């Protein structure tokens, strides 16, 4: 048929792919440079899908085909089509090579398909024990080119599980394998280990513990910038829930920052719900591109009227707004979150106030910030002095609230310190460009 | 300098920006002047620098010594 | 489903054997819970540190794999070493394995830095520690091919295992062959180097057929002129001669001028 | 830091040009 | 890399508003007519 | 057979220390003694599932009841430590098991009880991250939380009188104890709150804003915590804040962060 | 064995990454 | 073997240090 011809002229192109990637990835064991597994790894994502069981039959057929485990076990589980007119041998290992046992790596990377090939059929039993068996041979070897394919198979197994609705069977297999991997020093392994199970954490409750891994664990510097987004976004939600507000802002702001271009609109969405929270705590009132934009519009659309009644101060429409969103901020994980700005609201008054006046009267600001008597005011002006939202000096012998007069910072240091920061990155940035420089082996 | 580095920053554009991909090889043969790409480049880069820094570091070690 | 670590609380009590089963339940989860197992840390290392405690060998067992886990190899390893029998011997599991390596390497830097320095003067090395080395070398004897052991005796001084592992099953003289070229030519050490001679020297003259051209190679590395002279003159009274030409011969094609005339005076008295 | 910033572009410039260079001369050796 | 971890979940204005357009206040000529007539007395 | 009886006497001795505690004198000696000795029959039973068979539920439900026997009473002795070893032992019965072992409106007390706790040891990170375990149904519903909960959010936003108003609205009397602790740490946040915002102040509307109701308290303040006194009895909090490091250039460190520059430039490298 | 496996990783992987240092810092010295 | 190998790889090691060492200073000596 004409559809059966095209999607099998589309598995010819995907074997083709394959074929390159393997051919990259022993290249990368000869040369012992992870570029390589690094593209077959990047590639992978696109591979994933547009493929259907013709596809992985043929690629197990051609490929492996050595009677292994791997074909009994696959194979059961993956139906095999009829005699296909164009029966192209699709063997890159021809006679000797063909006898060779395939490469750790690039056995690997097979095992790692036909598990997201399961994962995509929602055959999730049967990916379950194919990425055991795959982990388990890949935990016996300790080259170095494996760690990053592994780490990629570490992530789709956390991932077939977390469809599972178990993610706890994982809890200590992935705590000892980030140890392992840290063990090793190995960077990609361990970032994505230590992302899932801050993830597995996040998802079952379990802060604390979650806290006291992040302040022992140390992140890798040299990490993909979207594993260190994932890590940025768990530890922001770790900082907001335990009172770190500013770090949760400014941590979740980077992560924003280095989400990748516009490849995931779900991590987006809740980044934003998570900062748009916390800034509504922090005292800051959100941008509202975020709100406007195409993508994050409906998902935020209640954030957005939260942020009105935070804004107009409203108490009875943060009410409303919490009836009937309520339990969608719930399944969002911000409910509580959402409570404390409900009995934090007065902050952002408080910080307009700061913005505004200078030497704001105690009665006068009080009767702004609809307080009910002056006394109030002082004891929440003092409290908010402290909470790293105002600068003022409050004048108890006349009853005024004094901002801080403000200095020309360029005649101070700061300006100092920020151009230092700026030309450390800088001089670094440089460094490491010509660090590697890839000149080739003449 | 800085007023210079400008302007050789935007031929520097000019000139990247274009990646004129002709036989690119041949291009970078064609236009060897002693030119914007780094020559007039980042040498400047290095004066500037130098020169910062040297002063700086002698205000420092003047306002620690002295006083 | 073990999502909390209340037992430091266990492990906070005064009754002893609480405290110790506390520290039984710590080492049973100690693999997934060392985020918040590690801050208190200072909790079991009290346990070791006094020495009334029943069971201060767990707790040693304990604070080694707290630390481990947190990253800190040298505490880890100090505290491994603390704990006895139950520490290490199991040989069996991964963290068993990564403290043995870093007891392997500490041992190895040590028995250095004794060689470098032996006149009385050496650091006293831990009998743990040398326990746990034995224990890895008889491992690697009784396991499978010796020239690991051999390997790991080179590393580390250690001419005792080395003369053992060689003269031990062996399989072969082939292994004391490879020890002989490993030797001659990856090594560094010239009095270390000389100390092995004379140990692959020895093992070449207690054999049944001695190898007099190996040997007497190594006597010239070892500018041993008397040992030749003797080894010649009593190999002219067994009556060989043919060996005793080509051993001759060679001695000549790369021994010194100096050793030659030394070897010639012995044989004239 | 106007210097820093000229010469951490100038060396990413280069870098990626000599990035461009290997992977040219590799996919013309095959 | 797409994020699938994570799920992916009128006012078809084409200007850009700030907060500021949001906020609910009597028109200003109404806000300007009261000021006079009470600063008329 | 043998933990059957083990856990027969369990039974037995666990109605004999309810009985005990029931009472409207529950000794506190007694008691203590009761629960230390039923701690170590408990640990001879189990604190932990462990193996994979399925344990006698009873045997939980146990264990858990004599936790929440011994934390209820350490908030009569005053003895914080207590309180929070018993929790940490007692949050895992809590939580983990909650898929087969019942749950109790002790449960609920016990846990608005955890919250006060940590409120009143100005742990609010830790308040915030315990709290989030707790389902959202009843973080409004259940009174037992929804107390601590008001209380701590009425911390927040700084309304003290509301706090010490609804000091009333306290449900047990091992409430009121954390209740008493969490009303002396707001009156040290209170000194703190005229501390560091204010400039200065009088002994007269100082001791309204700490609320002491008699001068000796705020003179027991002025010694614990040594405010210095004005000379026109004003307290003087300008030594707090100061402003260092506006005047002298730091020299060194530029120097130094310069002469860094300087090294990653002519670094080869 | 495994102790040998891990040393001589280690190994390798610092000798391929001073490798091509080497060959970056020789062609810097060419030019 | 792996003895040999390991002992191998650090002479190895040992050999590509004093070549960095070498190149950095001709580097410098190239640069006045």
């Amino acid at each position: 048929a004409a559809a059966e011809h095209s999607q099998r002229e589309l598995d010819t192109v995907t074997l083709e792919d394959i074929k390159e990637h393997v051919k990259q990835l022993e290249k990368a064991v000869s040369g012992k440079e992870p570029r390589f597994v690094l593209r077959a790894l990047r590639m992978l994502p696109s591979t994933s899908r547009r493929l259907n069981h013709y596809v992985l039959y043929k690629a197990v057929q051609g490929f492996f085909t050595s009677n292994n485990a791997t074909r009994d076990f696959l194979l059961p589980f993956l139906e095999e089509p009829m005699d296909t007119e164009a029966d192209l041998q699709f063997r890159p290992r021809t006679g000797k090579a063909a006898s060779t046992p395939l490469l750790p790596e690039v056995e690997a990377y097979l095992q790692l398909l036909v598990v997201i090939f399961m994962m995509n059929s929602k055959r999730y039993k049967e990916a379950q024990k194919i990425s055991d068996d795959l982990m388990q041979k890949i935990s016996t070897q300790n080259r170095r080119a494996l760690d990053l394919v592994a780490a990629k198979c570490y992530y789709y197994h956390a991932r077939v599980y977390e469809f599972l609705d178990k993610l706890d069977v994982v809890r200590s297999f992935l705590h000892a394998r980030l140890r392992t991997a840290t063990l090793r020093h190995d960077a990609d392994g361990q970032a994505t280990l230590l992302n899932l199970l801050l993830r597995n954490y996040l998802h079952y409750s379990l802060y604390d513990q979650a806290e006291k891994l992040v302040s022992k664990s140390v992140f890798p510097e040299q990490a993909n910038n979207n594993e260190w987004a994932r890590y940025l976004y768990y530890t922001g939600r770790i900082k907001a829930i335990q009172l770190e507000y500013s770090e949760a802002r400014r941590t979740m702001t980077n992560a924003l920052r280095k989400a990748p271009q516009h490849t995931a609109v779900g991590f987006k969405q809740t980044v934003h719900k998570l900062l748009i929270v916390v800034e509504l705590l922090l005292g800051e009132i959100p941008d509202r591109l975020q709100f406007r934009q195409p993508s994050l519009k409906r998902s935020l659309m209640p954030y957005f009227l939260l942020t009105q009644a935070v804004r107009t101060g409203n108490l009875a429409k943060f009410n409303q707004v919490l009836d009937q969103f309520g339990e969608k901020f719930q399944a969002d994980g911000t409910y509580t979150l959402i409570i404390r700005l409900r009995h934090n609201v007065i902050k952002t008054g408080v910080r307009m106030i700061s913005l505004s006046y200078s030497r704001i009267s105690l009665a006068d600001i009080a009767q702004k910030l609809q307080l009910d008597s002056p006394e109030d005011a002082e004891f929440i002006v003092a409290k908010a002095i402290r909470d790293g939202v105002i600068e003022a000096s409050i004048n108890h012998e006349k009853g005024y609230v004094q901002s801080k007069e403000m200095i020309d910072i360029y005649s101070t240091r700061e300006p100092q310190l920020a151009f230092h920061q700026r030309i450390s990155f800088c001089l670094d940035i440089h460094n490491m460009s010509v660090k590697a420089m890839r000149f080739p082996p003449k | 300098v800085v007023k210079e580095m400008l302007e050789l920053a935007k031929n520097y554009n000019k000139a990247v920006e274009e990646e004129d991909k002709m036989t690119p090889e041949q291009l970078a043969i064609k236009n060897v002047g002693k030119q914007d790409p780094k020559r007039h480049l980042e040498e400047h880069v290095d004066v500037l620098m130098t020169s910062n820094i040297v002063q700086c570091l002698a205000a420092m070690l003047d306002t620690v010594v002295f006083k | 489903i073990t999502s909390a670590a209340g037992i430091i609380s266990l492990l906070d009590e005064d009754e002893p054997q609480l405290k110790e089963f506390a520290l039984h339940k710590l080492n049973a989860v100690v693999n997934d819970f060392w985020a918040e197992i590690s801050e208190s840390v200072d909790k079991i290392e009290v346990l070791y540190e006094d020495e009334g405690f029943r069971s201060r060998q767990f707790a040693a067992l304990v604070a080694s794999k707290v630390f481990y886990h947190l990253g800190a190899f040298e505490e880890s390893l100090n505290y491994a070493l603390g704990a006895g029998d139950l520490f290490n011997v199991n040989d069996n599991s991964e963290y068993v394995e990564t403290i043995i390596a870093k007891c392997i390497d500490h041992y190895t830097k040590q028995c250095v830095e004794n060689a470098d320095l032996p006149e009385g003067e050496k650091k006293p090395i831990d009998q743990r520690l040398e326990g746990i080395v034995n224990k890895m070398f008889q491992r690697c004897l009784d396991d499978h091919k010796y020239k690991q052991a051999i390997g790991i005796a080179l590393e580390t001084r250690r001419l005792d295992v080395f003369e053992k592992t060689i003269l031990e099953s062996n399989d072969v003289p082939g292994m004391l062959a490879y020890s002989l070229k490993l030797c001659m030519s990856l090594m560094q050490n010239k009095q270390f180097r000389n100390k092995v001679l004379r140990v692959l020297v020895k093992i070449y003259m207690n054999l049944e057929k001695p190898d007099f051209i190996n040997v007497c190679q190594c006597l010239i590395f070892l500018d041993d002129p008397q040992a030749v002279s003797d080894i010649l003159e009593k190999l002219v009274k067994e009556d060989n001669l043919l060996m005793a030409y080509q051993i001759c011969f060679d001695l000549y094609e790369s021994a010194s001028q100096q050793f030659l005339s030394s070897v010639i005076q012995n044989l004239r008295t | 830091y106007l210097a820093s910033l000229i010469r951490s572009v100038v060396a990413l410039h280069n870098l990626i040009n000599n990035k461009i260079a290997n992977r040219d001369a590799e996919k013309k050796e095959g | 890399d797409e994020f699938e971890e994570f799920p992916a979940e009128e006012d078809a204005h084409v200007w850009e508003d700030n907060w500021d357009d949001d906020n609910v206040e009597d028109d200003f000529s109404n806000q300007l007519r009261a000021e006079l007539e009470k600063h008329g007395y | 057979a043998t933990s059957g009886a083990v856990l027969q006497a369990a039974t037995g001795m666990y109605e004999q220390l309810k009985g005990e505690w029931n009472r409207k004198s529950p000794n506190l000696s007694k008691c203590g003694e009761e629960l230390g000795r039923l701690k170590l029959v408990l640990l001879e039973l189990n604190f932990l599932p462990t193996t994979g068979t399925k344990l006698t539920k009873q045997q939980l439900i146990l264990a858990r009841d004599i936790l929440e026997i011994g934390a209820q009473w350490s908030i009569l002795r005053k003895d914080i430590p207590s309180f929070e070893r018993y929790m940490a032992q007692l949050k895992c019965y809590y939580f983990d098991y909650k898929e087969q072992l019942p749950e109790s409106a002790y449960m609920h007390q016990l846990l608005g009880l955890n919250l006060l706790f940590l409120l009143s040891q100005n742990r609010v990170a830790e308040f915030h991250t315990e709290l989030e375990r707790l389902p959202a149904k009843d973080i409004q519903t259940n009174v037992y939380i929804k107390h601590p909960v008001s209380l701590e959010q009425y911390l927040m936003e700084g309304s003290y009188n509301k706090v010490f108003l609804a000091k009333g609205n306290i449900p047990a009397e091992s409430y009121t104890f954390f209740i008493d602790i969490l009303l002396d740490t707001i009156r040290d946040e209170i000194a703190g709150c005229i501390e560091k915002a204010y400039e200065k102040i009088l002994f007269t509307e100082a001791t309204r804003i700490l609320f002491f109701n008699t001068p000796k308290k705020m003179t027991d303040y002025a010694k614990k915590r040594g405010w210095v006194l004005g000379p026109n009895n004003y307290y003087s909090f300008a030594s707090q804040q100061q402003k260092p490091e506006d005047t002298t250039i730091p020299s060194t460190e530029l120097a130094k962060q310069v002469i860094e520059y300087a090294r990653q430039l002519e670094m080869i490298v | 064995r495994q102790y040998y496996l891990s040393k001589i990783e280690e190994l390798q992987l610092i000798v391929n990454d001073k490798s091509q240092n080497l060959r970056r810092l020789q062609a810097q010295r060419n030019e | 073997d792996l003895y040999s190998r390991y002992k191998k790889l650090q002479q190895e090691l040992e050999f590509l240090e004093v070549q960095e060492e070498y190149i950095k200073d001709e580097q410098k000596n190239l640069k006045k």
